[PDB]
RNA sequence: ACCUCGGAGCAGAACCCAACCUCCGAGCAGUACAUGCUAAGACUUCACCAGUCAAAGCGAACCUCAAUUGAUCCA
């Protein structure tokens, strides 16, 4: 009993009478290419994906690369493969051109949009730069999705970005102890004149990040908002809790997001200091508890099982003596 | 005394082992070289 | 077997059964696997690991072995440093 | 078991407790045929003893 | 104390949480088929006719971090977008981009001719010297 | 054609294990693993057990 | 003059049809040649038998077959194909049911 | 209470105060448990043995964290 | 003429299915010496006996073939 296929079958259109007249995959790599393309296409049978899922620019760029390939040391160095690339120019120009789309990818991969705005995606146009002071010599930078200790983030960071009002926001998307939905902010500076931060109205002042011990690894969001019209807004963790979605819903008329930088934290001893010193509570300690192992229903006669079978179903490893 | 004689004998033979292994792998390389030299003819 | 002996008029145990099997007090018979010490040179180590095991018996094998021994063999035994002693009482059955 | 026997007057703890006193209080039944060599104390019930 | 009202079950919805405790599942299966799906992050090089391309992906296929020569920031400092210099360049750039994404462990699985290519040995040397280990830690069971 | 021989450990001794080897080739020395030393150790073959 | 041929049935085939809950290590299907291939969270024994690596639900799909490059049989079978021709096989997946553990509060230090 | 414990030496109280800092309470109390037995004698003995082990060791998975710290210091290479 | 084991048809599509039914075969060889030790969960020749597969673990590296076989006692 045949039922006919629903859509087109694969290998139908290429199925001809003269295969020897058809040019073939001479390689392994071409089949891997075509094969991946057919993997990504939507099909009608059941697949794995169902279940587990202007002109001046080209002018100056053409003359720029045309001037670049003309030098003799570039060709001679490149053919002797000792030519390299300055990583800094690539870094800053990456910060300029196509960096925003990549920070959009990192915010989509780290689930900042599904959690921070219920899926309202946007593009971080502003190349924001945040760094924490590490003593006096050096300073730990915050890029999108880095690991920074809460010792490094003990003191409120230096924020520099090249722009022209602004409201900057830090949150902890997961660090909420009670509610599985809300998040504790850490500092919310508003009505910021230009690109200096100190003259902002410090509405909610700076906490360091506090991830609990053994509660895994936390992500911490630096939002930076284009502000149009300056609005007035508004250690108790019942007071640091809000949600950025319905916060932003109140103020989305004259404010749009323009910058991201987010990072990870784990536990450190400074978080002992945060819970005991300035929050004044005992610290909660978590542990990753795996589910108990499946064993089938115990039988009276466990035929052909080894003698270990009786130990799968006991709970004390000590000699019990019964009525005696 | 049985336990000490066994334990001592094992400790002695194990002290003599790494040299015997290095000699043995050198003999393996002689079987490589002589084997491949017998492959040529 | 002998159901009534000629001297005592009692049942007798089959001594093959005692020589090969182990009665745990809960009613389970433990045995050794057949061929666990034969032709080990041609057996894969998974199979040799399977043969060196103490394997429980069937229900009807168990009742056949109960009928072939007597009440002496069905009795609590408080040995000194018994290896199988933690396997006599049956823990945590839900029938 | 032995705390149980002492509480119900069956084993007098103001005398030495030999094996005869555990038999006469009927705390322990031991049979010398069937080669019991006597009693072993058991740690069950060590707390609350 | 009102402050220390902690829910008995912490909910961490970091997508990269369980993978950075090296606890999360890898797709263990797929043994008859190349490549193996058993990783958390894969480095996938796409060498076209004109351009070298480098990806960092999850098992989802969500491209986490990319670096192509089809990008003005990197393209203009190069002589040719396809040579070994292009791969060492895209290795430095890719590695620097991945340290700042909190990604430190990829898997790179090449075909046995792409393994023994010079440009991918140079790419791997660029990645390892950059700071990225091209081998994931095992899953803790 | 083949012979089942025993292989006696040189150290951590009393440990044997059996192998196959051809009738015609030389006396085996191997690097097997002693679980008594818990190391890899040279074994030397001492007696042919059975000509399979 | 036809001696032999008295061998019994191997009792192979699928043990867990699609939709069936499966615990870790259950044999999904035993085959004699690869009728089904291991997909996500499904392992293969020496006897080409498909067992399960996670607890979840068995699903069968149709996927693009791209063999390992060191598999010269199937790779030589590839390069004879025309330019659009793509091989498919049926795969078996276990969609894992449980999370692999939760964070639980342990102590208020 | 680890700080007031006269019967532990002062350097050993510092080594215990540092190594086993994840057992120490808010109130400075070293807290340590055992749930390895049905008999509370054997659990108490297990606790006391943990203490004697801490004083004797104090008198006289990591790899992933090694690498993530080395890369965090490679991003720390950013001065004023 | 045969007596045990395996492959194919009979038996077209889960499993099973006979015949002094139709055709092929097997009673090994080769490589390796971690062909180490342990252990959740399973399959199973329609019983039993035998057979198979196996994650995690400890210890290390960084098996092919379909069949390729023999219980207990005794030596
Ligand atoms: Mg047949
Ligand atoms: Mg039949
Ligand atoms: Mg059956």
């Amino acid at each position: 009993r045949r039922t006919p296929p629903l859509g087109p079958m694969p290998n139908s259109d290429i199925d001809l009478s003269n295969l020897e007249r058809l040019e073939k995959y001479r390689s392994f790599d071409r089949y891997r290419r075509r094969a991946e393309q057919e993997a990504q296409a939507p099909h009608w049978w059941r697949t794995y994906r169902e279940y587990f899922g202007r002109t001046q620019q080209l002018l100056e760029r053409k003359q720029a690369i045309q001037e670049l390939r003309a030098n003799v040391e570039e060709e001679r160095a490149a053919r002797l493969r000792t030519a390299s690339v300055p990583l800094d120019a690539v870094r800053a120009e990456w910060e300029r051109t196509c960096g925003p789309y990549h920070k959009q990818r990192l915010a989509e991969y780290y689930g900042l949009y599904r959690d921070l705005f219920h899926g309202a995606t946007f593009v971080p146009r502003v190349p924001l730069h945040v760094a924490y002071a590490v003593g006096e010599d050096d300073l730990m930078p915050v890029y999108c999705g880095n690991e920074v200790t809460p010792t490094e983030a003990a003191q409120a960071p230096e924020v520099t970005y090249e722009a022209e009002l602004w409201t900057l926001l830090l949150t902890s998307l997961d660090g909420h102890l009670l509610e599985p939905d809300a998040e504790y902010l850490h500092w919310l500076l508003t009505n910021i004149p230009g690109n200096r931060v100190a003259e902002g109205q410090v509405t909610c002042p700076y906490l360091p990040p506090f991830p609990a011990r053994g509660s895994g690894i936390h992500r911490l969001a630096f939002l930076l908002f284009k502000q149009d019209q300056p609005i007035d807004f508004s250690y108790q963790l019942a007071q640091r809790t809000f949600r950025t979605f319905d916060f932003y819903k109140k103020h989305q008329e004259t404010m749009t997001p323009a910058g991201l930088s987010f990072f990870q934290c784990r536990w450190d001893d400074s978080v002992t200091y945060i819970f005991h010193q300035l929050l004044d509570m005992r610290e909660p300690v978590f542990e990753f508890v795996r589910p108990p192992p499946y064993h089938p229903k115990q039988k009276r006669f466990p035929h052909r099982q080894p003698l270990r079978y009786l130990d799968r179903y006991r709970d004390s490893h000590e000699p019990t003596y019964g009525i005696y | 005394q049985k336990r000490r004689e066994r334990e001592q004998h094992i400790a002695e033979c194990m002290a003599k082992m790494p040299q015997m292994i290095v000699n043995w792998q050198q003999q393996q390389r002689e079987n490589w070289e002589k084997a491949q030299a017998d492959k040529e003819r | 077997l002998t159901y009534f002996s000629a001297r005592k008029g009692k049942r007798k145990t089959v001594k093959a059964v005692i020589d090969r099997f182990l009665r745990l007090h809960c009613g389970l018979w433990v045995r050794r696997k057949a061929g666990y010490k034969k032709k080990l040179w041609k057996k894969t180590p998974a199979r040799k690991k399977r043969l060196r095991e103490f394997v429980f018996c069937n229900k009807t094998q168990s009742k056949l072995l109960d009928k072939m021994t007597t009440s002496f063999w069905k009795r609590r035994n408080w040995y000194v440093d018994d290896p199988y002693q933690k396997y006599h009482d049956r823990t945590n059955l839900k029938v | 078991r032995l705390q149980y026997l002492i509480d119900l007057g069956r084993v007098d703890p103001s005398q030495p407790i030999d094996l005869t006193q555990l038999v006469n209080g009927r705390g322990v039944t031991i049979q010398p045929l069937k080669r019991d060599y006597g009693v072993q104390l058991v740690e069950e019930g060590a707390d609350t003893f | 104390v009102e402050n220390e009202a902690v829910a008995p079950e912490f909910t961490n919805r970091n997508p990269r949480n369980l993978e950075l405790l090296s606890v999360a599942r890898k797709e263990r299966g797929w043994r008859t088929v190349f490549p193996s799906r058993e990783f958390w992050h894969r480095l996938r090089v796409i060498r076209t006719q004109h351009h070298v391309e480098a990806l960092v992906e999850h098992q989802n296929g969500k491209v986490v971090v990319s670096a192509s020569t089809r990008e003005w920031a990197i393209k203009k400092h190069l002589y040719s977008t396809r040579n070994v210099v292009a791969c060492e360049s895209i290795g430095r750039v890719l590695a620097q981009r991945c340290l700042e994404a909190g990604i430190n462990f990829m898997v790179y699985q090449p075909t046995p001719w792409e393994a023994a290519s010079d440009s991918m040995k140079r790419l791997q040397s660029a990645m390892t010297e950059g700071g990225v280990v091209l081998r994931e830690p095992q899953r803790i069971y | 054609k083949n012979i089942l021989v025993r292989m006696v450990s040189e150290a951590g001794t009393g440990f044997c294990f059996n192998t196959k080897r051809n009738r015609l080739r030389e006396k085996l020395t191997l690097l097997h693993y002693d679980p008594v030393v818990k190391q890899r150790v040279l074994f030397v073959e001492k007696k042919k057990i059975r000509s399979l | 003059k036809n001696l032999g041929g008295k061998s019994s049935g191997r009792r192979q085939g699928i043990k867990k049809m699609e939709g069936h809950y499966v615990h870790a290590g259950n044999i999904i299907a035993t085959q004699r040649h690869f009728r089904w291939h291991p997909g996500a969270h499904v392992g293969v024994g020496k006897n080409k038998c498909l067992y399960a690596l996670e607890e979840g639900i068995v699903r069968y799909t149709k996927e693009v077959y791209v063999p390992h490059p060191r598999n010269t049989e199937a790779v030589d079978l590839i390069t004879r194909l025309p330019k659009g021709a793509v091989l498919y096989k049926t795969f078996v997946h276990v969609v894992p049911a449980k999370p692999e553990g939760t964070f639980k509060l342990v102590a208020m230090l | 209470h680890l700080a007031t414990a006269e019967w532990i030496a002062e350097p050993v109280r510092q080594k215990i105060a540092i190594t086993h800092k994840n057992k120490i309470n808010r109130l400075g109390e070293l807290i340590l448990t055992s749930e390895s037995s049905r008999y509370q004698f054997r659990n108490l003995a297990d606790c006391l043995q943990k203490i004697r082990d801490m004083i004797t060791e104090a008198s006289q998975k990591l790899h992933r964290i090694r690498i993530e710290n080395m890369n965090r210091e490679r991003l720390r290479q950013k001065r004023i």
